[PDB]
RNA sequence: GUAAAUUUAACUGUUAGUCCAAAGAGGAACAGCUCUUUGGACACUAGGAAAAAACCUUGUAGAGAGAGUAAAAAAUUUAACA
RNA sequence: CUGAACUCCUCACACCCAAUUGGACCAAUCUAUCACCCUAUAGAAGAACUAAUGUUAGUAUAAGUAACAUGAAAACAUUCUC
RNA sequence: CUCUUACUUUUAACCAGUGAAAUUGACCUGCCCGUGAAGAGGCGGGCAUAACACAGCAAGACGAGAAGACCCUAUGGAGCUUU
RNA sequence: CUCGAUGUUGGAUCAGGACAUCCCGAUGGUGCAGCCGCUAUUAAAGGUUCGUUUGUUCAACGAUUAAAGUCCUACGUGAUCUGAGUUCAGACCGGAGUAAUCCAGGUCGGUUUCUAUCUACUUUCAAAUUCCUCCCUGUACGAAAGGACAAGAGAAAUAAGGCCUACUUCACAAAGCGCCUUCCCCCGUAAAUGAUAUCAUCUCAACUUAGUAUUAUACCCACACCCACCCAAGAACAGGGUUUGU
């Protein structure tokens, strides 16, 4: 599920990935959104490739990295799994995901007027 | 260098010192000259020091060959078969008395770089670490997102 | 982009240096010592 | 450990026999595919918007003038279809692409000069080897059974096509003929500098940009000319009269297919789909198929009245 | 010259290696390197990086005992920070004095 | 333009000993069925072609002793005869070249 | 770019090329066999073939006599063309010459070739011979042929 | 509180100075500019400021698969109005 | 918490500045007297070379590169082309 | 020249034979930005990257060649002129 | 920094890049009726003429153009060129000087070497830009004079990539003066609904629309018969054909 990553702030619009084809006028600059729609695994792949040591071993470590946009995984790679690492970020709950217990547990703070149209 | 030289791991000869200590120095061969200023310090070592040195080390066979020579040498042979040749050219008795004793204390193993300052044949007692050492087991040994009884 | 004219840390137009948080604490730690030195040099 | 050819150990009596033997087999193999609608053809779907059918592989004969009914003169290129068949078919899934591929070959060649792996592919297909094999991207509703023959009536007059071929090889050439550089003047002091590129880059970068125009080998690459219409179709010899010139030399194999230009989009509604089958045609076609604005040679002289 | 200056790098790179191996063995037990080293010193346990990293490889059951001790002394420090001195010190927070 | 630096023997061995520089083995060699010497499949046998030239030269030396000068070629055909042969039925009215030698076995009379 | 060029560039120019080919053809008509570089013979072989065609036209045709007079530097060979060579190939319509490759010469290791007029009075060259019909492979094919012929008659 | 100093005897080399802070002159309250003064560093080692002669930390020399430290990381997000 | 050649720890200690200056050792050679598989004490001196577009010699790089050469056939007699 | 083109010859390239010269601290001799004796293949942060010949090109190696002839200095020279 | 050498004017050749936009595109304001203009926002894909005098860069002038942009790149580029100028040795004029000789001076003349070792590069494969004409139309606008935009159609130029039927240079072929083909967009703003602020309000409020392409698709895709020969393939190598290996 590398297609459902979430950026903080306005990084989808502000963040830019720049490359060069080597030819005159071959300098390209796209935003994270443009790259994500074109390659749903490039953002996560480029962040990891920049965190690995700047040496010859890095391209060998990236062959041992397997990215999939959706939750589908091949059988072979799915038969040799061992452990699932916990998500670092805790996904907050939408207001439609709270049960009627927590909603009534949280107290009301103010008393709206009865003559208000709202 | 280290890269320009060989190396070895710290070791002993026949697990020496484990059950008993056996002196590895096995033979000493001196070559002094009756005449010659180079051998003056070696001649005085043979008059008062060598006899008292043999009393303390009865397992070492000492040979004193007095012959014409310009450079006196002492050859030390060890149980393991190693042979170290050294020169006592123009050395005082005090310098030759500490040298011969150094040879008796050594084991014969090549005097080269030693990789580790320690050696143990049984490094672990609770189990050498492996990836699954500190991992918990799951019910029915299932894998991440594996459908059971399908 | 981002050239500092001439040599970085000399001249008219220098590369700006900013005070970190530990640099402040390091200076405050020194001050607390010398402030206590004034007390023992007073009797 | 010495290589051999097909007639190295044969005698004077077996060389003529072997030649005629394999020649008669090719005749029988080619004359056994003329009835594709009776030999368990695949389903024949109709034409739907957004459908892409196969193309052909023709041979460039030459060039011929052509006049219209307005008096204007047009030059056309003669593309002859000879021994064109469908070799294999790959589905969208197995294609690893949006479309599905259909393989087509042309111009039967000798079996004595081909690779073993290639010979066995044709052995089970029931066809002689082909010189050129090109891949066409089609839709699921245009798949044709392998071994099916293909003819020039697969196209119609008034239809635009895209012809692809290798360009004439001119070898290593300088910048004046390869890139159109002006060069240097002939006189006024010029010293051994008349057809040189001059400066190749600036001094600051200290290098030469990739893609810099330099001397090198020109031609002998694949090029495509889009927007060529079919003026005339001969059915007796399977010849296609295409407008204008096409890349490549005479007697060269070219790839032909419907044009991708948006202006000619969805114009195959009145065309054969998937392809033209003469075996099952309810009525044979005329000798030649002309366009409305073409004046045939037998027609009377033009008169602006 | 390189071999003579390399004797300072060897000592530095060793301690860098030990710390990297201790950091890894502490995360297996939900600890960070500063919380292990700092709280083992608070228990008067003077074990260096070299030994600790050796214990993490060849004596894993003893290294978890050291991590559990550090986590215990770390939790006692928080408990004492919540009180105003009235509550007595923890069992593992006591310090042996040497005269 | 002059070399900026000296090229090393390591660099030069890779250029000199590149397979393209090396000589390529030939597989078109075979034995001549007549003499048993070696030959190429597309080239004539050097040994058998040489014995034709030795005899052909002797025949051309005899032709000169008959012409006895330049610009004296005949307007008829020519025939070569050896010790133990006479003009054939078809070899009538021709220029016979007598050879004081036994007819080569490979030389077949036509 | 040389597409379609059939003639080679030898000698010192177009005229010198014709003069080199003429000296080889003249020696080929006198001796009926010569050895020369492979390229120079392959280029002259065409002229030796068309020279016989002019000799079959007869010595009474002025055009044919103007070709031989030009292409034959030695004038005693002109009657030999019309009276000896052309009659020999009267029945044949082509293939008057055979060209064969020989070992490269020692001086410059140049590719060589021998060319002669068929029907000459010189010791036969060691021509290449095809494998005998009595070989294993040809006997397996001879048997295959018989059946294919026997089945056809049936 | 410290251990240097002066004199006597006998000599060589240095006498083409760089940045930083401070007080000033000239210039344009320009210069990696020029000219004096006070002090520091460099022209010797190491660590840090990204790379770094001149900024900060730090000096007296060896080995060690021990330890405690020093200097040492950049922060900020904006305009309603009766 | 990390972090030096700062400091502590085990052991050792003359063993990190240009010019200049002071001092302790020493290779080889000759001589005196010893020595006698190569040394000793002294006395002497053409007494020590990673560098002077250094001198001589050898061999590399450039480089198997630039450049150099023989008119044709044939019987080697001769003829032919220019 | 607009605006070049075609052919011949020499050169060329391949085979064979013969076989120089300036040059060269060592080299396992990439690109971008920045840094810096102030213009980096060699330093810092990044990107790129199996090995190898042949033929071309002349942007860079502050490319080779000649201890700059311009300018200044030397109590360094010389030629010419002169009250 | 470089004088045990960093070759310096302009031009030719090839151009890389910036936007502070000369033309083409999209917008707001106007003392914008319209046709022409002024001004600002956005946009660097594409393009930006031929000549007379001058060594010239500039400048003036003539004829054009949709426009004939400003700058950097060692005042880009001389191991690619050019040498008119500047900048040695000759000489003349005027002036200075007793003379030798000299001048911001003017004038005529005057040798531009290098066989590429390394780095880099040597097919960024394929979506194209603009003018004019007809028409709309003598329509909107406007007192008059005057005179549009959009839609549509046609015909050219340049550029890129190809070809030889004819013409032309030529003649088993190579060429242009000849012929054929050429397909997407870019964001400045203008508008609705509606809170903070119960009106209103295009919203760095949630939101809606003009308004957006995974730039589309196209091209390429088999492999020891391969000694030899041939070729529209080619420096060599490689490649294609030989069912035409006397
Ligand atoms: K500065
Ligand atoms: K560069
Ligand atoms: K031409
Ligand atoms: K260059
Ligand atoms: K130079
Ligand atoms: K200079
Ligand atoms: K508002
Ligand atoms: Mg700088
Ligand atoms: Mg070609
Ligand atoms: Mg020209
Ligand atoms: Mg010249
Ligand atoms: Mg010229
Ligand atoms: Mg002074
Ligand atoms: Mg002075
Ligand atoms: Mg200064
Ligand atoms: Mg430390
Ligand atoms: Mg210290
Ligand atoms: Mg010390
Ligand atoms: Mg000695
Ligand atoms: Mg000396
Ligand atoms: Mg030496
Ligand atoms: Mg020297
Ligand atoms: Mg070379
Ligand atoms: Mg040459
Ligand atoms: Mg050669
Ligand atoms: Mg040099
Ligand atoms: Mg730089
Ligand atoms: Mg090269
Ligand atoms: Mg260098
Ligand atoms: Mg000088
Ligand atoms: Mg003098
Ligand atoms: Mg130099
Ligand atoms: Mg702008
Ligand atoms: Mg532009
Ligand atoms: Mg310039
Ligand atoms: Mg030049
Ligand atoms: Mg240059
Ligand atoms: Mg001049
Ligand atoms: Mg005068
Ligand atoms: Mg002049
Ligand atoms: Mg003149
Ligand atoms: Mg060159
Ligand atoms: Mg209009
Ligand atoms: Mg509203
Ligand atoms: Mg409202
Ligand atoms: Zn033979």
């Amino acid at each position: 599920n590398t297609r459902h990553i979430a950026f903080s702030g306005n990084k989808w619009e502000q963040k830019v990935y720049s490359s060069h084809t080597g030819y005159p006028g071959g300098f390209r600059q796209v935003t994270a959104a443009q790259l994500h729609l074109r390659d749903p695994v490039a953002i996560v792949k480029l962040a990891i490739y920049g965190m690995l040591p700047k040496n010859l071993h890095r391209r060998t470590m990236m062959e041992r990295l397997h990215l999939f946009p959706d939750e589908y995984i091949p059988e072979d790679i799915l038969k040799n799994l061992v452990e699932e690492l916990p998500q670092p970020r805790k996904i907050p709950k939408r207001l439609d995901e709270y049960t009627q217990e927590e909603i009534d547990a949280f107290p009301r703070l103010w008393t709206p007027p009865e003559d208000y149209r709202l | 260098t280290a890269r320009g030289t060989p190396s070895r791991f710290l070791a002993s000869v026949l697990h020496n010192g484990l059950g008993r200590y056996v002196q590895q120095l096995q033979r000493l061969s001196f070559s002094v000259s009756r005449d010659g200023a180079s051998s003056r310090g070696a001649r005085e070592f043979v008059e008062r020091e060598v006899i008292d040195f043999a009393r303390r080390n009865p397992g070492v066979v000492i040979y004193v060959n007095s012959r014409p020579c310009c450079v006196p040498r002492v050859v030390a042979e060890y149980l393991n078969g190693a042979v170290r040749e050294e020169s006592i050219h123009c050395k005082s008795v005090e310098e030759i008395s500490t040298l011969v004793q150094k040879l008796a204390d050594q084991s014969g193993l090549d005097v080269i770089r030693i990789r580790k300052p320690f050696h143990t044949d049984n490094p672990s007692i609770q189990g050498q670490w492996h990836p699954f050492t500190n991992k918990p087991t799951t019910f029915r040994g299932l894998r991440p997102r594996e459908v059971q009884d399908p | 982009r981002g050239r500092i004219p001439g040599r970085q840390w000399i001249g008219k137009h220098r590369r700006p240096r900013f005070v970190s948080l530990r640099a402040k604490q390091n200076m405050i730690r020194r001050l607390e010592i010398e402030a206590e030195n004034h007390y023992w040099l007073s009797m | 450990k010495s290589g051999t050819w097909w007639d190295e150990h044969l005698s004077e009596e077996n060389v003529p026999f072997i030649k005629q033997l394999v020649s008669d087999e090719d005749k029988a193999q080619l004359a056994s595919k003329l009835c594709p609608l009776k030999d368990e053809p695949w389903p024949i779907h109709p034409w739907e918007p957004g459908s892409f059918r196969v193309g052909l592989i023709a041979l460039k004969l030459g060039m011929m003038p052509l006049w219209t009914k307005d008096g204007q003169k047009h030059v056309v290129t003669l593309l002859q279809v000879q021994d064109c068949h469908v070799l294999k078919y790959t589905s969208k899934e197995n294609c690893n692409g949006k479309m599905a591929t259909l393989s087509v070959g042309g111009k039967t060649v000798s079996r004595f000069r081909k690779a073993t792996s290639i010979l066995e592919f044709y052995r089970e297909l029931g066809l002689p080897p082909k010189q050129t094999v090109k891949i066409f991207n089609i839709t699921d509703n245009a798949a044709i059974k392998p071994g099916t023959p293909l003819y020039a009536a697969h196209f119609r007059p008034g239809q635009y096509v895209d012809v692809t071929a290798k360009t004439i090889g001119k070898g290593f050439q300088g910048v004046m003929k390869r890139w159109g550089f002006k060069g240097q003047p002939a006189t006024h002091g010029q010293t051994k500098t008349h057809r040189r590129p001059g400066a190749v880059a600036t001094g600051d970068i200290g290098r030469v940009w990739p893609g810099t125009k330099m001397p090198g080998k020109m031609g002998n690459i694949y090029r495509t000319e889009y927007g060529l219409k079919v003026w005339r179709i001969n059915t007796k010899h399977n010849i296609i009269y295409v407008n204008g010139s096409v890349p490549g030399h005479k007697n060269c194999l070219v790839k032909v297919k419907d044009s991708k230009l948006p202006a000619y989009k969805d114009l195959g509604k009145n065309l054969p789909f998937p392809t033209y089958f003469p075996d099952g045609d309810e009525e044979e076609l005329p000798e030649d198929l002309y366009d409305e604005n073409v004046c045939q040679p037998g027609a009377p002289s033009i008169t602006f009245a | 010259v390189k071999c003579t200056k390399a004797r300072y790098l060897k000592k530095k790179n060793m301690r860098t290696l030990w710390i990297n191996r201790i950091t890894a063995a502490s995360q297996e037990h939900g600890l960070k390197y500063p919380a292990l080293i700092g709280n083992l010193v608070k228990c008067q346990v003077e074990l260096n990086r070299k030994v600790l990293a050796d214990l993490a490889i060849y004596e894993p059951k003893t290294f978890k005992s050291l991590a559990a001790l550090a986590s215990r002394r770390r939790h006692e420090g928080f408990a004492a920070a919540l009180g105003d001195g009235k509550e007595p010190e923890g069992i593992f927070s006591r310090v042996v004095q040497y005269h | 333009a002059a070399p900026k630096n000296r090229r090393t023997i390591e660099v030069n061995r890779c250029r000199r000993r590149n397979p393209q520089k090396l000589i390529k083995v030939k597989n078109n060699i075979d034995v001549c069925p007549e003499c048993g010497h070696l030959k190429q499949k597309h080239v004539l046998c050097a040994y058998c072609y040489e014995k034709v030239c030795k005899e052909t030269a002797e025949i051309r030396r005899q032709i000169g002793k008959q012409e006895g000068g330049p610009f004296k070629a005949p307007t008829i055909e020519t025939v070569v005869l050896y010790t133990g042969e006479t003009p054939s039925e078809q070899d009538q009215g021709k220029r016979i070249i007598e050879r004081d030698r036994k007819r080569p076995s490979w030389f077949t009379q036509n | 770019i040389s597409h379609g060029r059939v003639f080679r560039r030898m000698g010192l120019g177009p005229e010198s090329r014709i003069h080199l080919l003429r000296n080889l053809l003249t020696g080929l008509v006198r001796h009926e066999r010569i050895e020369a570089p492979w390229a120079r013979v392959d280029e002259m072989r065409g002229y030796a073939e068309k020279l016989i065609d002019y000799g079959k036209l007869g010595d009474t045709n002025e055009r044919a006599m103007r070709m031989a007079d030009f292409w034959l530097t030695e004038k005693d060979l002109i009657p030999k063309l019309f009276q000896v060579l052309a009659p020999r190939y009267k029945d044949q319509t082509g293939g008057y010459t055979r060209m064969l490759q020989i070992p490269n010469r020692s001086l410059d290791r140049a590719k060589m070739a021998v060319i002669e007029y068929k029907g000459n009075c010189l010791p036969p060259l060691p021509l290449p011979r095809r494998d005998s019909h009595l070989t294993l492979l040809n006997q397996l094919l001879q048997g295959l042929r018989q059946d294919l012929r026997q089945s056809q008659e049936a």
